[PDB]
């Protein structure tokens, strides 16, 4: 249904049911309830809906971008240029805003899932949460409202000169 | 309604006054318009500042709600006097006196919580323990560190 | 999982249909009451099924069934919190308001608009819901608001009257102050950790907490009606009562209590904010206990009681236990929700009189009512294995032993005493003596109704801390060891209380006449708080309003710098330039001197 | 302190009025004129369960089976508490006791 | 505009009430509310109207002193929990002119009563003008008080708001 | 655009050409047809506008401001329809031939590429607009209403045409599509910085700007209803619509010639906020309560972020319909009593039930309520200043308590209480008057449930 990969759930590991009562237990049997009064009733609709589904088969496609020239590459004022580099660049801004949202669903669903040990075990997702909004917010912030390539260019290379300015007299 | 019942300029002349009295439907004793500094209230007349609160509630007022009767000249501020805003009625402790008690009260309490934060109460006991180094790891502390041990003994 | 998540839904689902059959498809106004009575008792029972399941093996889970909005790396999406608070909280509302509404099928029997009454109390429960199961801010602040704007509408049930107009703009007022914490803390939460979620929230932990849970107390101050924005619960008594009933139980009072508990995990860590909520708390409960010692109205005393039970949660929340302000929450809901109705059921046998000089003798005149109303007294006041005993006597211990400010301390303490003089006043002048109701005795409490929703509630005020206590999973370390007199604390004081208000009360009998003392007059009058902000704010602001906002700037100096003198000096301009005398002599003279000075200065002819 | 004649007269004649008129609203044997034990207690309880819940419940199961579980991160459980002593029910790993206790 | 008789008459209603608030138990209300009117009588028989003034005038203040600051009120009486309840189902009559007429067919026996009404105000509105002509004075009532009808057949001028008022529970 | 241009023109002929007895109807039919095709626009790419010729072009800002521009017109026909009842039938066409040329206007002012070419048309607006309010008021004020509105408008206007020649001359080009690619930043001088103002004031006063507002309290209490729900709904949006795209060419000066007019909305928002709860008239309350309103969207452009620039587009498309069903609420009062007094005529909940309930829930949305896209346009305004400095939240937050004190204020004087004894003329809402509002509150709360097509470019 998804990438398991990309959406990463760590192994299942249910107890058995030990029991120290001899009372029945009442969800057990609810539980034996719901699934003829409620789950098998459902699988039949489904199943009959995925054989008129099965029945026209057709596809769908994810759309491919081919790459071209980034705005460093556009001669000032080219416009045909520089507007196939500015759409470009608007589309891996809204990729890279899903790969933010990819990474804080992650971490969300690692501190749901670990309950109260949540702190020492979703160490790994709260670190790969901290570098991509570090790096997120190093391409995309502090460019306003009237963002650009051109703009968010500038801002690279300004921190590019701070870099190397510190570099060299390091 | 004619220009002539509408308000006016401020009333220079005692010809005026008694013209502006019979235009607001007033006796001219009871006719006092506002003083007349460049603050436009015209020849309004100026009207006791009481809440409609305080009028008779069992008069037939014309505006039951309102306690206000057809034709009689509204308050220039009638609408923050209305019984859902400001109440002027009188209060069985004197203004002056009700403000000193409920400051004099807070003040009070607010001195005795910062005496109760300076003076804490507690329990005669030491801190309380926890195992592996007060819960490194637990309480998230980097794996490839190492905490100074820390170590609790028998009593 | 399936059941589990299938059947929390359902829940909600089930409370909406009333409100969707509205729009006329499958509707029957014969008994829209009752249809929304059933409605709730058919969803307390869904509701226990994964109430069951928490408690067997601590079952949690988070359901985002819906993507809402996405703006840019925050992803907005309809989610609900399944856990401990959540499934702790809906069936305890649920079971409250079962017998809220079918007390309300009786007590609002004759009232024209009763299917109306129905649908906005049903709409009251169903935001509280939202509000309980919300997982991110922005889903909470719908609940939150929204319970708001129901308690306007039926505070202000009958519009008519002045007097509840005016006390429905005032819960607005006063919980769109507390509203700025909110709207705060969502504004630090989304810039500093870029999320409205409470897992993320929770994950990163921030150290610097102080802004956002000072904006998350500001909020629970006008929610929970705390001083300084604690007026507007006893003026909610402006409203019907089963209005008082559920707004002061189970929905809108405790929702600020339970946004502190929601961010436990924060506030645990930040002992500042922990010293604010624990004086804000003290302050609050030693106040209202104080104001419920002189109040004759009955539904203003309980108002009171609120209050100050309001005031106890928010001490436990400054003493760093969230999870016995939670259950008190829980307790509370079952014997305050019960003592409305029991006054509800006096008011309305003695034909709408609310006065407790005015009643007494009704002891054996009504004696199932008489019963509720002791049972209830007795858990509000910590009698021993009565539900209230389950939270109120651990609060009282825990803040015995903490680490904590001495006088909020005896604050706590001394309002614990008060909560036993002010039950005493009500059981003594409502019930004993003499009667001083008017001729013609109506008093009638045999209708099945009214018997059976308090019947309930009082089989809840007996038993429900108990079965509570015994089921929920342990959270934290309770402190069992102390002295004696630390132990006890809560028992002695409330008897000594019991002891000193029946001899005040006694004294009552007495054939002198007494002058009113300046603590009597500042205890009635409520420290004189409304007397002057209700009076002294309103007139400041709305004589602002008009005398220089209005006035001043719009309608005289805004229209006089621009508009007004641009317009005069091109009048002027016109008539200089106008007012010639048609003289061919004038103009030709002033070709001359046209000529001339365009010659001698400015030189043209070069 | 009393009525004055004139004040009795008017009173009396307004008083027969009003009575008159309150009178006339009582409405008539045929107003309004309108255009044209235990088991049927289990009926109403039996079919309000299943156009409120079982129905309800249908719609919920379906949404949630096969669209929300369908998708990454939608429903999200706490895991279960693992206790020593416990066997895993997809392994079958069974998870050691703890050490033996002191007495106490 | 009270005479000196209406305000010590109102004083002693307002010191009984404002009494009884404090006593609460009717026994010893009737106790202090003996007492008290032997207060009032002490000078009931006070001549000089200067030294009654000063009586009157000291006797308010003392009320003043000694007034419950939260005295009972009656339900529905202003300042009541119950005054004004009932205000928002109280509809003018006139509302009925505009109810649709398959509104009006379903109580066929009302609506023939109500046009009789209507013509009995009618016909009576121009005597009911004429009356309160003839009988002002040439520079206007100078009270609010209005007549009674004269002749046999007339109604008393002004009447209509006050007969078809809103019953004080209309529903 | 010549889609929407061509019928909207067609509606003229329609107008003229119809029996005397259907003009109304025809017009109001043919009217929502052309509504319901111009959700062809939401065709919008997540990097390109759509962009359709030399001369018109719609993205994500300009598509729901046609739309609710569109949607409009046949709002307007109804409301109008009523007042106008006894007027002759040639003087009936001219009134709607007016408000067809406005949407003919507005529509290609929205959707203009050229910034000179917007100016034309955004000026033209102003004819049919004070011809509405000058020769279909009632009242004398009307006269000087549209002086006061003509003049402010063209103080500004004019300063706006100077700069926009003096860019095109510098840059070569007033395209907007040229101007995202060839724009220069702005450098600290005396020339700039009046060239800024005169980039920036004409659209100042359209929103308006607190301190040049005094025009739209005038305006909308001596125009006829249909000049209120266009002059509210849309014409002050041209404003903001204008700074939205302007900002682009002024920075980064704006960064420090914001603060004047930042304090100016900030603290107007406050000053026109009070001064709603001591109005006497219930249209100039309204008309007060939108100089509150659009100084959130001032803020909102003036700071530029993200953030802020959907909060803006929000909320200038949640106030079009609150704001415009609040004027029709008000004249269907005004309609019985002919008068704008709000405290004339009280208790109407008891006398027209459906009524109170548009009262209810316009009042609502006015303050906010969640999840309204008056909220969700609020919210993320004062998300965005909060950030722009901390401090803002406390006037943020103290305008929210007041919107909410006059926005019940307004409902609980004219609809609770006791009703006035002597008006006895309140007659049954029309099924006119309730469809009227239905058509104002059903679309703005359907927005809730995708609110991402009126979040602007930005989303
Ligand atoms: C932060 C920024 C804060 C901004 C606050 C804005 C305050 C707005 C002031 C109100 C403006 C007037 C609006 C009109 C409302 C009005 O006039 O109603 C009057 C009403 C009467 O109420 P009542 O006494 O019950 O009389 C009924 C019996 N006839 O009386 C009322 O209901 C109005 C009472 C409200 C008065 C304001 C009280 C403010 C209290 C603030 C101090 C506490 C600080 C926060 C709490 C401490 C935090 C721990
Ligand atoms: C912080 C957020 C706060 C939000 C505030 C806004 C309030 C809005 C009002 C609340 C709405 C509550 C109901 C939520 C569900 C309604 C939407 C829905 O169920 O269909 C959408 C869903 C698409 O799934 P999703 O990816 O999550 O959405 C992306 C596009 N928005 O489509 C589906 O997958 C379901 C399609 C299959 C349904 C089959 C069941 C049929 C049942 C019989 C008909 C009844
Ligand atoms: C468990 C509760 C813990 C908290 C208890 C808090 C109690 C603190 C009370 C502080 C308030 C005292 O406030 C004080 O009251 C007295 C009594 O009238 C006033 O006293 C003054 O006014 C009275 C009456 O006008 C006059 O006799 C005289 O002018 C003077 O005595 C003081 O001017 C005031 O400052
Ligand atoms: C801030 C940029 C825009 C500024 C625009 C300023 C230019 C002038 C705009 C309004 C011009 C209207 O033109 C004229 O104005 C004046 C007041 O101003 C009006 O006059 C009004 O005020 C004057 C003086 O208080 C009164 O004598 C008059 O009875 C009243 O009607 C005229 O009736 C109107 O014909
Ligand atoms: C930012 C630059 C904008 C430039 C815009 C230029 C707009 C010029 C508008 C017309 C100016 C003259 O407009 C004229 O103003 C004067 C006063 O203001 C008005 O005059 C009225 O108010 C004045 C002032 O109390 C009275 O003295 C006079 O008796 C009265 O008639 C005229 O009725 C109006 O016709
Ligand atoms: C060589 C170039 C010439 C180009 C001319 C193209 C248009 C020629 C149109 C000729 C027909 C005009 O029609 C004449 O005017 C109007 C409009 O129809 C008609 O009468 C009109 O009454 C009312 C409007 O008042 C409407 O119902 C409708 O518009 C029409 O019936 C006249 O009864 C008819 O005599
Ligand atoms: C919100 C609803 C709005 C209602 C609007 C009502 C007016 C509808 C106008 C319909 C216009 C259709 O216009 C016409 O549609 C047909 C489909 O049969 C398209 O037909 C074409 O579509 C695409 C074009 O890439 C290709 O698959 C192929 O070339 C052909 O199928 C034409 O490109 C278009 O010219
Ligand atoms: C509602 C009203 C709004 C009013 C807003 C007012 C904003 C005021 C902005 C002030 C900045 C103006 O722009 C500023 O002007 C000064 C001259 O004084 C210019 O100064 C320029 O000439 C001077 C010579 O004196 C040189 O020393 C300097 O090197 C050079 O920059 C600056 O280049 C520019 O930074």
């Amino acid at each position: 249904s998804w990438d398991k990969d990309v959406y990463p759930e760590p192994p299942r590991r249910t107890p058995a049911p030990s029991p120290q009562t001899s009372l029945p237990n009442p969800i057990t049997y609810l539980t034996k309830a719901f699934d003829l009064l409620v789950d098998r009733p459902v699988t039949l609709v489904r199943e009959f809906i995925e054989r008129q589904h099965a029945k026209n088969k057709y596809y769908y496609y994810h759309r491919e971008f081919r790459r071209v020239p980034d705005i460093t590459e556009c001669q000032e004022k080219d416009v045909l240029c520089m507007f196939e580099a500015e759409m470009q660049w608007r589309r891996d801004y809204k990729v890279d805003q899903e790969i933010v949202n990819i990474i804080q669903e992650r971490l969300k669903a690692c501190q749901q899932r670990e309950g109260e040990s949540h702190r020492q075990n979703c160490a790994k997702e709260l670190e790969q949460f901290t570098q991509v909004v570090k790096a997120y917010q190093d391409r995309y912030h502090d460019l306003g409202a009237h963002y650009s390539a051109r703009k968010c260019l500038a801002k690279q290379k300004q921190r590019m000169l701070a870099e190397r300015k510190a570099a060299k007299e390091a | 309604i004619t220009k002539d019942m509408l308000p006016g300029p401020y009333p220079k002349t005692p010809e005026e006054r008694a013209a502006a009295a019979k235009k607001y439907n007033m006796r001219v004793e009871d006719y006092e318009p506002y003083p007349d500094d460049g603050t436009g209230y015209g020849d309004y007349p100026k009207l006791p500042d009481r809440s409609q609160q305080e009028r008779d509630p069992w008069y037939d007022w014309d505006h039951p709600d309102l306690r206000l009767n057809w034709g009689e000249p509204m308050h220039w501020d009638l609408d923050m006097y209305i019984r859902n805003r400001v109440d002027t009625s009188p209060t069985p402790v004197n203004w002056n006196l009700m403000c000193k008690h409920l400051f004099g009260f807070v003040a009070f309490m607010l001195f005795m919580f910062w005496v109760g934060e300076t003076y804490p109460a507690y329990q005669p006991v030491g801190p309380k323990q926890y195992p592996y180094n007060n819960l490194y790891l637990e309480r998230g502390g980097d794996p490839n560190k190492e905490p100074e041990p820390v170590v609790h003994y028998e009593i | 999982m399936n059941m589990f998540s299938s059947l929390s839904l359902v829940t909600l689902l089930l409370l909406t249909m009333p409100i969707m059959m509205m729009s006329f498809n499958t509707y029957k106004p014969s008994n829209y009451p009752l249809y929304v009575k059933t409605a709730i008792s058919y969803a307390f029972i869904t509701s226990m099924i994964p109430t069951m399941m928490f408690i067997h093996s601590g079952q949690e889970l988070i359901i985002s069934n819906w993507h809402w909005l996405t703006i840019q790396t925050l992803k907005l999406s309809l989610s609900f919190k399944m856990d401990y608070f959540s499934m702790m909280f809906i069936p305890v509302a649920l079971f409250v308001t079962w017998s809220i509404m079918e007390f309300s099928m009786w007590y609002m029997y004759s009232d024209p608009n009763i299917n109306k009454f129905f649908k906005y109390l049903l709409l009251f429960l169903i935001t509280m819901l939202i509000l309980v199961t919300a997982n991110n801010l922005f889903q909470l602040f719908i609940g939150w608001e929204g319970v708001g704007i129901m308690s306007f509408l039926l505070i202000g049930w009958w519009y008519g009257r002045a007097d509840a107009n005016t006390a429905a703009l005032q819960a607005i007022l006063y919980n769109r102050i507390g509203d700025i914490g909110f709207i705060l803390a969502m504004a630090w939460f989304l810039t500093n950790l870029n999320t409205w979620d409470l897992q993320q929230i929770f994950m990163l932990n921030p150290s610097d907490s102080n802004m956002p849970l000072i904006g998350l107390a500001l909020a629970a101050t006008g929610k929970s009606a705390q001083f300084g924005l604690h007026p507007w619960l006893p003026s909610a008594m402006e409203g019907p009562t089963p209005v008082s009933a559920l707004l002061h139980s189970s929905t809108m009072v405790v929702a600020g209590i339970f946004l502190l508990i929601r961010f436990y995990p924060l506030t645990e860590n930040n002992k500042y904010i922990q010293s604010i909520t624990l004086c804000l708390g003290a302050i609050t409960t030693l106040f209202t206990a104080m104001c419920a010692l002189t109040q004759n109205d009955i539904k203003k005393i309980i108002a009171f009681s609120t209050s100050s039970q309001l005031g106890l949660m928010m001490v436990t929340i400054g003493i760093n236990q969230p999870y016995l302000a939670f259950l008190h929450i829980c307790t509370h809901a079952f014997f305050k929700a019960m003592l409305f109705m029991c006054s509800g059921s006096i008011i309305h046998s003695l034909n709408d009189e609310q006065d407790i000089r005015k009643m007494g003798g009704l002891f054996k005149a009504m004696p199932f009512t008489t019963t509720a109303l002791i049972v209830g007294s007795l858990a509000l006041t910590g009698m021993p294995f009565l539900t209230g005993f389950y939270s109120k006597d651990l609060i009282i211990e825990a803040a015995n032993t903490s680490y904590t400010n001495a006088w909020a301390l005896l604050m706590t303490l001394i309002a614990t005493s008060f909560t036993a003089i002010y039950s005493t006043r009500i059981i003594f002048f409502a019930l004993l003596g003499q009667p001083r109701f008017p001729t013609l005795v109506n008093i009638n409490e045999n209708n099945p109704l009214l018997i059976n929703s308090i019947k309930r509630l009082l089989i809840g005020s007996l038993f429900a801390g108990y079965i509570i206590s015994n089921n929920i999973p342990p959270t934290t370390i309770p402190q069992m060891t102390m002295p004696y007199y630390l132990k006890t604390t809560a028992l002695i004081v409330t008897i000594l209380g019991f002891i000193l208000a029946l001899e005040i009360s006694n004294m009552t009998k007495n054939l002198k006449y007494h002058y009113p003392s300046n603590a009597f007059k500042f205890s009635t009058l409520l420290g004189y708080f409304p007397t002057i902000m209700h009076r002294l704010a309103p007139y400041m602001n709305l004589s602002m309003s008009q005398k220089s906002a209005s006035s001043l700037l719009d309608l005289i100096w805004l229209e006089a710098i621009l508009p007004k003198t641009i317009s005069l000096a091109q009048m002027k301009a016109s008539t200089l330039v106008t007012n010639q005398k048609g003289l061919i002599k004038l103009y030709f003279l002033s070709f001359l001197i046209t000529i001339l000075i365009s010659m001698i200065l400015f030189n043209f002819h070069e | 302190s009393g009525y004055t004649p004139e004040e009795k007269l008017r009173l009396q004649q307004l008083r027969e009025l009003r009575r008159r008129w309150l009178k006339d609203q009582e409405l008539s044997p045929r107003e309004p004129v309108l255009p044209p034990n235990v088991i049927y207690k289990t009926y109403r309880h039996s079919i309000f369960a299943f156009t409120h819940v079982l129905i309800p419940v249908w719609i919920i199961h379906y949404y949630l089976k096969y669209h929300v579980t369908t998708k990454p991160y939608t429903i999200v459980e706490k895991k279960p508490r693992i206790f020593p002593g416990d066997t895993i029910l997809e392994t079958g790993e069974v998870i050691p006791p703890m050490k033996e206790f002191p007495d106490q | 505009y009270l005479t000196h008789q209406q305000k010590v008459l109102r004083l002693y209603k307002r010191a009984l009430r404002h009494l009884e608030s404090w006593c609460i138990h009717r026994d010893k209300y009737r106790y202090f509310a003996c007492l008290l009117r032997a207060r009032f009588d002490e000078h009931k028989n006070e001549k000089d109207m200067v030294k009654a003034t000063q009586l009157l005038r000291e006797a308010e203040e003392e009320f003043w002193h000694g007034q419950h600051p939260q005295p009972y009120i009656f339900p529905e009486s202003p300042g009541g929990t119950s005054y004004e309840r009932y205000e928002c189902y109280k509809v003018p009559e006139w509302c009925l002119d505009d109810w649709h007429p398959s509104e009006k067919a379903m109580y066929p026996d009302y609506f023939a009563k109500r046009e009789q009404w209507k013509k009995l105000r009618r016909e009576s509105w121009e005597r009911e003008v004429k009356q309160l002509q003839e009988e002002t004075p040439v520079g206007g009532p100078r009270t609010e008080a209005l007549p009674p009808a004269r002749k046999q057949g007339d109604l008393p001028p002004l009447w209509w708001h006050i007969v078809t008022r809103p019953r004080e529970r209309p529903m | 655009m010549l889609k929407y241009i061509i019928p909207t023109i067609m509606l003229m002929p329609l107008t003229w050409l119809s029996k005397n007895n259907m003009i109304w109807v025809n017009s109001t039919a043919h009217s929502l047809l052309i509504s319901f095709t111009s959700l062809l626009l939401m065709n919008q790419f997540g990097d390109n506008s759509l962009n359709f010729s030399l001369l018109f072009f719609s993205d994500s800002l300009s598509t729901p401001l046609l739309i609710l521009t569109m949607w409009l017109l046949p709002l307007m026909l109804m409301a109008s329809q009523h007042h106008l009842s006894k007027e002759n039938l040639t003087r009936k066409k001219l009134f709607i031939t007016m408000l067809i040329s406005l949407q003919l206007f507005l529509i290609m002012t929205f959707t203009a590429m050229e910034l000179i070419l917007f100016y034309i048309l955004f000026e033209a607006t102003l004819v049919p607009t004070l011809i509405i309010i000058t020769r279909w008021g009632n009242q004398t004020e009307r006269l000087n209403a549209g002086l006061y509105f003509l003049f402010y408008t063209l103080a500004g206007s004019l300063p706006l045409l100077v700069a926009l020649i003096y860019i095109q001359n510098t840059v070569g080009s007033l395209n907007f599509l040229m101007l995202q690619y060839w724009v220069q930043p702005v450098h600290n001088s005396w020339s700039n910085v009046f060239m800024w103002l005169a980039c920036m004031m004409a659209f100042m006063v359209k929103m308006p700007l607190y301190g040049l507002h005094l025009w739209l309290p005038k305006a909308h209490v001596e125009a006829p209803i249909a000049g209120s729900m266009v002059l509210a709904a849309v014409l002050l949006k041209l404003g903001g619509y204008g700074m939205l795209r302007i900002t682009l060419i002024l920075n980064p000066m704006t960064d420090f010639m914001a603060y004047p007019f930042i304090m100016l909305s900030l603290w107007g928002m406050i000053m026109t906020s009070s001064i709603c709860l001591r109005q006497t008239d219930l249209k100039s309350l309204i008309a007060y309560s939108s100089v509150s309103h659009m100084a959130l969207v001032i803020v909102a452009i003036l700071i530029q972020t993200p953030w802020s620039y959907m909060g803006a587009t929000a909320l200038m498309i949640a106030h079009g319909l609150t704001s415009s069903m609040l004027f029709c609420l008000a004249n269907s009062n005004y309609e019985r009593i002919h008068s704008r007094t709000m405290i004339l005529a009280r208790g109407l909940q008891t006398l027209l039930p459906l009524m109170a309930t548009w009262w209810l829930l316009a009042s609502l949305t006015n303050l906010a309520l969640p999840p309204t896209i008056n909220l969700i346009g609020e919210l993320f305004v004062v998300m965005s200043t909060f950030s722009w400095s901390n401090i803002t939240i406390i006037l943020m937050g103290v305008n929210m308590v007041i919107t909410a004190l006059y926005s019940l204020y307004m409902l609980i004087m004219t609809q609770r209480g006791k009703y006035t004894y002597h008006i006895n003329n309140i007659s049954p809402s029309f099924t006119r008057e309730n469809a009227l509002m239905s058509l104002h509150i059903l679309p703005l709360l359907l927005l809730t449930l995708n609110p991402k097509i009126i979040l602007g470019p930005l989303y």
